[PDB]
């Protein structure tokens, strides 16, 4: 089974930053619908990972769930951090995003940012109390995931 | 463990 | 005096 | 005042309204200036307000990375002052001069440093930004760093 045409259109619009279509399709029932076809992202996951600030804003003001997890355990903040979207990350935290949350393999937003080499995001998450000693399933901290030649995030971490 | 939905750059 | 350029830090 | 077309183009650039930019932007209009502000061009507006699609279209349609507003600022100043990394990346890729100075001799690195933007500073540095250049006051970008953005200070050290 697939999503209704309307939830499909809502998810697409969020991925594309089409705030006018989001307004049209966003209700209390639909706001946290899931892309069952893909990896079960909510509109907010899509908006966050694609850096659609105006959609993130609208979604959050309409009861979007900062705690909702996709098929792999990720919350929208993971998406924002993995892709280095600083403002989005800041908006999520401002609206209640838990910074220390872990996905199914115990990766935290900070693991993501570190591995991705996203310096400002690391500082942001730390500046907001993210725990650098957290280990994922492999026993790796965020520091452990920092690439060689990325000397500057190491010292930060 | 696959990537989250999204991308780094708007360009 | 020197003034700010047109713009803003956050889209929101 | 500006012609209506020019006014609409400048507003659309500020707004990130790329479809309206595409309809108004010609070789004659692309570097028009806002005569009722600080003589920003459409690229100054798009860069300052982090409109990536607009920045990209404009760069591909004759927009001048060397154009200065009433204060001698080029669009890279705008991007750096407001911490828009991708925008700054796009400007530098299209040949923005990293060491350009405004009327007070502030360089983009002076702006990034004062506004506490690390990655921007790192980008400018990697591109030959001169951390020793002094503005008219005798201040280097290092001089302008807020104590304590010690990472920035260390970067510029």
């Amino acid at each position: 089974m697939g999503n209704s045409e309307a939830d499909r259109q809502l998810l697409e619009a969020a991925k594309a930053g089409d705030v006018e279509t989001v307004k049209k399709l966003c209700t209390v029932q639909s706001v946290n619908c899931r892309d069952i076809e893909g990896r079960q992202s909510t509109p907010l996951h899509f908006a966050a990972g694609y850096n659609r600030v105006s959609v993130v804003e609208y979604l959050l003001q309409h009861g979007a769930d900062v705690h909702a997890k996709d098929k792999g355990g990720l919350v929208p903040l993971h998406n924002a951090c993995s892709y280095g979207h600083y403002e989005v990350a800041e908006l999520l935290v401002k609206h209640g995003a838990v910074v220390n949350v872990a996905d199914l393999w115990k990766f935290t937003p900070l693991h993501e940012a570190a591995a991705k080499g996203k310096y400002e995001i690391c500082k942001l998450l730390l500046q907001h109390g993210a725990d650098p000693t957290k280990k994922n399933r492999d026993g790796n901290t965020p520091l452990d995931l920092v690439k060689d030649g990325d000397t500057d995030i190491q010292d930060l971490l | 463990r696959q990537s989250p939905d999204g991308q780094s750059f708007r360009s």
